[PDB]
């Protein structure tokens, strides 16, 4: 009597029987979409990463920069380590 | 005089800091006194103990929020890999001041 | 939290499956008024119907997308006995391209494989019988031809292929089953491709499990080095299979795995009846009899809680 699928953005889709969430009601069912107010810091730090042009000093400086900005602070310091 | 044999030396031990409330200058410091010297494994080692103790990495109570930096393979396995690398070169000047940093950042 | 939001379906009857397709922007709802409808988006955020054509003479059970580098391409099982496979033509209009009936019962379940194994196709029917279609040219999806069949002793129920895409490991296919008599049989076996021999062999049996399945899914491999099941039940099972080092003898039988359950909930109190994964393998999402969603994740530690609970309406 369900049905249920997840989405690349975090949605969560969810279609149950209609007795099963409130001539015959248990013919008829209903269909949600849940939604987060999911993943963007990964688009983020893919569109902003340096991988080359640039010495092995200056793209780690940049890459750890970068992820220090959207507050991943362990990459930032494996960064510095390397 | 034979200090040219022995894996400890004086002067370091002259100039070696340790304060509690700050552990960034006291590594700084460390490492520049290291390279007046003339030690650059040591100047390695203090930079990397620089950035390891940063205050951003502090544990959280709730284990379930975080991965502890101390899981990570840079830390807890690191610090054990210089330690046995020391203690076969038997440098107890160097364990001893990795063994007092790392271990004030408990606190 | 997460924020909720209904959609007028306008369907005659029950709806039994709905689907996203690859890029997250469409979705797919089969129902059993013998209909398929297509769902899309706008800036809005709205979602529109824009196809409804009637299928099959049955109920329709599953409908699955296929990965866009061979177009828009839907496949469907229905109550009919029979599969179809649909493509979409520049309006939009669905045509059907190929329809499967070598079955002699009800097609239970249909599924595609992953990319890098080309466009095959899997459907397993109530008799116990999962067969494997393939195209070999992929610019012709009017043409199928029949590779593989096995016979499980039991009725199917679900299926599921292995989406790893390392070349260390060989396609695996997971077959479940709802049988309900009160021997105490085995009810879910894990297939494995044998590349020497060419052909599907039982690799592995979970004795552990005895109640009706009613969904298995893997889940996404994503670079890690062994594999991660799923099985819905009177409960919710979590399953790990670590394959063993190969031995010298070079022996041309299926690959051993060690087997271990590593999470059991039943906070459903209920029959859980569909389980599924988010795209990166981390979050199980679980919905029972309760009417009730809930996902579960686990710590650094390797133990599963749940995380947060989702009610309709």
């Amino acid at each position: 009597p369900e049905g249920l699928c997840y989405g690349l953005f975090g949605d969560l889709a969810f279609a149950a029987k209609e007795s099963l969430v409130a001539f015959a009601g248990l013919a008829s069912s209903a269909l949600s979409v849940f939604e987060t107010e999911g993943m963007r810091w990964f688009v983020d730090t893919a569109e902003r990463y340096a991988l080359a042009g640039r010495p092995l000093a200056e793209l780690c400086d940049h890459n750890a920069k970068v992820a220090r900005e959207l507050g991943r602070n362990q990459v930032a310091q494996t960064w510095t380590m390397l | 005089d034979i200090a040219c044999l022995l894996p400890v030396h004086k002067s370091l031990g002259e100039l070696y800091i340790l304060n509690v409330n700050d552990i960034q200058e006291t590594c700084q410091k460390n490492a520049a006194s290291a390279l007046l010297v003339g030690r650059k494994d040591l100047v390695q080692v203090w930079s990397l103990a620089t950035v390891a103790t940063d205050l951003c990495l502090g544990p959280k109570s709730d284990p379930d929020l975080e991965t502890p930096w101390a899981r990570h393979p840079f830390g807890r396995q690191l610090l054990e890999s210089l330690l046995a690398h020391y203690c076969r070169l038997r440098d107890v000047q160097t364990l001893a001041m990795l063994c007092s940093v790392f271990e004030a950042q408990s606190r | 939290m997460f924020v909720a939001r209904s959609i007028a379906a306008d369907h005659k009857d029950l709806i039994h499956d709905v689907s996203f397709d690859f890029h997250g922007r469409r979705m797919a709802t089969c129902s059993s008024d013998q209909s398929v409808k297509v769902w899309d988006k706008s800036e809005s955020g709205d979602w529109h119907c824009t196809a409804s054509w009637k299928t099959h003479s049955g109920s329709v059970w599953r409908v699955t997308w296929a990965h866009p580098e061979f177009g828009q391409v839907l496949a469907s099982c229905s109550f009919d006995r029979t599969a179809a496979v649909w493509e979409e033509i520049v309006q939009s209009h669905w045509v059907k391209r190929t329809t499967l009936v070598d079955s002699r019962t009800s097609v239970t379940d249909v599924k595609f494989a992953p990319k890098h194994m080309g466009l095959m196709l899997a459907t397993c029917s109530a008799d116990g019988i999962v067969r494997i279609y393939e195209a070999p040219d992929v610019m012709n999806l009017s043409q199928w031809s029949l590779q593989h069949e096995i016979s499980c002793k039991l009725s199917c129920s679900c299926i599921s292929w292995n989406p790893s895409s390392s070349r260390a490991h060989s396609p695996m296919i997971a077959v479940g089953s709802d049988d309900s008599s009160p021997n105490a049989m085995a009810k879910v076996q894990i297939f494995e491709y044998n590349e020497n021999t060419r052909k599907y062999a039982k690799a592995e049996t979970l004795m552990t499990v005895t109640d009706p399945v009613h969904d298995i899914a893997f889940a996404p491999n994503l670079g890690r080095s062994f594999h991660i099941l799923a099985i819905a039940t009177k409960d919710v099972r979590i399953f790990t299979l670590k394959p063993v080092r190969k031995e010298l003898t070079s022996s041309g039988g299926p690959t051993k795995f060690e087997i271990h359950i590593v999470a059991q909930f039943d906070n459903h109190n209920s029959q859980v009846w569909r389980v599924s994964w988010n795209i990166t393998g981390t979050v199980l999402a679980s919905s029972g009899d309760d009417g009730c969603v809930r996902l579960w994740k686990a710590n650094y530690m390797d133990n599963w809680k749940c995380t947060g609970i989702l009610k309709g309406n």
